[PDB]
């Protein structure tokens, strides 16, 4: 209805995880239609990312704390988020 | 092409 809309989410880490699955990324199986990117693919239950509230399933995540997630890898944006106990996401819906 | 669907 807005098309797509640019969103904000900080989040911290429990259990040195987040609380949310990623697919997508260059060089693997597109998420989405010709579209190349990291997505919200799951949100566990209880978890950070579900009790925050703002992220939500197939967002495209566009940068996490400043770092671009256009065109990077799968492995990289795991690699990247698997590092601090902050993180803020920005993603298209 | 593979479609992985990583934990994080």
């Amino acid at each position: 209805p807005l098309g797509s809309e640019v969103i904000q989410a900080l989040i911290f880490k429990d259990d040195g995880s987040l609380g949310l699955s990623i697919s997508g990324g260059v060089g693997s199986s597109s998420f989405k239609s010709g579209d190349d990117g990291i997505f919200v693919s799951k949100i566990a239950k209880g978890g950070p990312c579900d009790n925050e509230g703002t992220l939500k399933i197939g967002d495209k995540i566009l940068s996490v704390n400043e770092i671009s997630f256009t065109g990077i890898t799968h492995e990289k944006a795991v690699e990247i988020l698997k590092n601090d106990s902050k993180y803020m996401v920005v993603v298209e819906r | 092409n593979p479609n992985p669907e990583t934990s994080v």
